[PDB]
């Protein structure tokens, strides 16, 4: 299992400067294909996750090139030249090289003071110990068969985690082993629908859940599932 | 094998 140390957790700057932002993975993210599936979001507060960078250095399409990564085998850097008020919030760093995919702690960068294809997610649910919830991801806009469909869970506790993923052609499953075979991923091809099932909950099972696809260019706005007794 |  690959960890994630992202450096600083917090980072105070002035608009205009110049902000980085370190990542190391506790072992080499190195493909056998010849990538390194390493990408960087930024998620300011109520949204969602966002892709700025992956494959270690490409910049998705419209973010600008203010935003620049880099790195090589464990160490990897994102580098915000000129920073605006757009880009304040919580930056993350993930590998996606091996399962499970796996996030870093985040990087809080705050300002100094003084002086069309989507995805949407059902309603939250509340629920007792014990019990088992079924949540939805509605695609749209592209083919919802040609792109793996990815589970993502945000708690405070451990920040984000990679629950696992399927392959709404063929049913080819991957599970985070953390959540011991609770979560059941499925998918209805009629309605371009993604499904996540976890059974057993308990209050740590409390979360905002995301489903995201192509490659965490698109997420849902999440769904809060709240396990009280 | 299985990448994101």
């Amino acid at each position: 299992d690959i960890l994630m140390t992202q450096t600083p957790s917090s980072l105070p700057v002035s608009l205009g400067d110049q902000a980085s932002i370190s990542c190391r993975s506790s072992q080499s993210i190195v493909h056998s294909n010849g990538n390194t599936y390493l990408e960087w979001y930024l998620q300011k507060p109520g949204q969602s996750p966002k892709l700025l960078i992956y494959k270690v250095s490409n910049r998705f399409s419209g973010v600008p090139d203010r935003f620049s990564g880099s790195g090589s085998g464990t160490d990897f850097t994102l580098k915000i030249s000129r920073v605006e008020a757009e880009d304040l919030g919580v930056y993350y760093c993930f590998q996606g090289s091996h399962v499970p995919f796996t996030f870093g702690s985040g990087t809080k960068l705050e300002i100094k003071r003084g002086g069309q294809v989507q995805l949407q997610q059902s309603g939250p649910e509340d629920v007792k110990p014990g019990a088992s919830v079924k949540i939805s991801c509605k695609a749209s806009g592209y083919t919802f068969t040609d792109y793996y469909m990815n589970w993502v869970k945000q708690s405070p506790g451990k920040g984000l985690e990679w629950i696992g993923d399927i392959n709404p052609n063929n049913g080819g499953t991957s599970y985070n082993q953390k959540f011991k075979g609770r979560a059941t991923l499925t998918v209805d091809k009629s309605s371009s629908t993604a499904y996540m099932e976890l059974r057993s909950l308990t209050s740590e099972d409390s979360s905002v859940y995301y489903c995201e696809s192509q490659s965490g260019a698109y997420w849902g706005q999440g769904t809060t599932v709240t396990v009280s007794a | 094998h299985h990448h994101h």
